[PDB]
């Protein structure tokens, strides 16, 4: 399950509020790395720390994890390749 | 001109009728699908063809319980404001005088003013994002856009993200006004969405044509 990967990675069980589809080039302009296919940006919000937790996976039906991005209130983010 | 008149032929296509069939068969076998069936076409109910002033393109409905209700980006009253909509609000707070953060994400008042909030895929299976892709919805919404392009003049299109921008190739850029930007999602919001002024530009276009601007401040129906 997607929310399980997030908990497994952040130690906090968060709720995915939205999933946005992005093409390889769009992602590259931000991650600095080009994915092999289209990706879905599953986003959850952490009210305690005031930060957005984004889990990037391939499209359906696989939903293969590709990266985990944590972004703070300043817009700065920490990326982790999965 | 109404949606009823222009979409008459399309509703007769085998593919369109089978898309409705697949959804109906899935709901009957116990699969939870969002939105509720009665809300699936709300974008068309609240904004009639001849009333369309602005078109904002979305992808597919929210896949969580109680979120989606047939409009792109909007969520029911009492539901937490999703990340993309929150960013849209932020853009509105620092570009429109007197705007203040609404405290709910219900956007029916926008639709009622001529803003067609259209998702490209109209249904989704619970907890499974983009699960109803390539079933017929895209073919149908491609046609809807093509019809607005053909039967209306001077409509403003707000295309956010590469996926939505590609769909904007069917549009005649001289007859209509097309505006592009990165998606409002937190991942890309800082690469062009914030400061795109789409909401201001949209109203300026309407004003110079002698049309009423859009009051972007969402209101809960009493």
């Amino acid at each position: 399950n997607l929310s399980d990967i997030i908990e497994k990675e952040t130690g906090k069980q968060l709720v995915i509020q939205e999933s946005i589809l992005m093409l390889p080039e769009e992602v590259e302009e931000v991650i600095g790395n080009k994915p092999e296919s289209d990706i879905l940006v599953h986003t959850a919000y952490d009210e305690s720390t005031d930060e957005n937790v984004m889990l990037l996976t391939s499209d359906a039906p696989e939903y293969k994890p590709w990266a985990l991005v944590i972004q703070d209130s300043n817009g700065e983010n920490k990326i982790k390749m999965l | 001109l109404t949606w009823h008149d222009v979409l008459a032929e399309e509703k007769q296509q085998p593919y369109f009728l089978n898309t409705l069939q697949t959804v109906a068969s899935e709901r009957q076998s116990g699969v939870t699908i969002y939105p509720p069936q009665k809300d699936v076409f709300n974008a068309f109910r609240f904004t009639e063809l001849g009333d369309v002033k602005v078109v904002i393109l979305g992808q597919d409905p929210y896949h969580g319980p109680g979120q989606a209700h047939g409009l792109a980006f909007s969520v029911r009253p009492g539901i937490a404001i999703p990340p993309s909509l929150l960013n849209m609000y932020k853009e509105l707070e620092n570009t429109i005088p007197g705007f203040t953060r609404p405290n709910h994400g219900y956007l029916e008042s926008w639709a009622r003013q001529g803003v067609l909030l259209l998702n490209t895929v109209l249904t989704v299976r619970a907890g499974q994002a983009h699960s109803h892709a390539s079933l017929g919805w895209e073919t149908f919404t491609d046609k809807v856009i093509s019809l607005i392009n053909q039967h209306r003049e001077g409509v403003v299109f707000l295309l956010w993200g590469s996926h939505a921008q590609k769909k904007g190739a069917i549009i005649d850029k001289q007859r209509h006004h097309v505006l592009k930007a990165p998606h409002p999602s937190p991942l890309s919001a800082h690469r062009g969405f914030f400061g795109c002024n789409h909401f201001v530009l949209a109203n300026q276009w309407l004003e110079q044509r002698g049309e009423t601007p859009i009051d972007w401040m969402p209101v809960l129906p009493a």
